[PDB]
């Protein structure tokens, strides 16, 4: 009935886990997920950016 | 002395075919030169790929 605090919370992989290209993060925020653009490579604006997911 | 306006008409055609032709080894170039131009028109898109890219 509680969202997860994090990924750790729900017990699943953190920040810096899941990842590849265009993803330099990937976090969970008490149910609201959320990943981060790439640092390069990269449209030079977007660059290391995220939007949540909640 | 229709000689004198002969030689006249040939006195004016004498200094006629002499440095009355400006600037087309200029203007030439310019078609010339703006061939090169057309050339590396292309290479602008991987230049902007790579930039758009990167």
């Amino acid at each position: 009935g509680e969202w997860p605090g994090d990924n750790s919370s729900a017990g699943v992989a953190t920040s810096a886990d899941i990842k590849g290209k265009y993803v330099q993060s990937v976090t969970v925020a008490n149910g609201v997920i959320t990943a981060q653009m790439a640092s390069s490579n990269v449209n030079n604006e977007i660059k290391s950016k995220k939007l949540s997911l909640w | 002395f229709t000689l004198i306006e002969l030689m006249i008409v040939i006195a004016i055609v004498g200094i006629l075919a002499a440095v009355a032709l400006p600037a087309y080894q200029d203007y030439t170039a310019r078609a010339q030169v703006s061939e090169a131009i057309l050339l590396a028109e292309g290479q602008k898109s991987a230049v902007t790929e790579y930039y758009l890219n990167h």
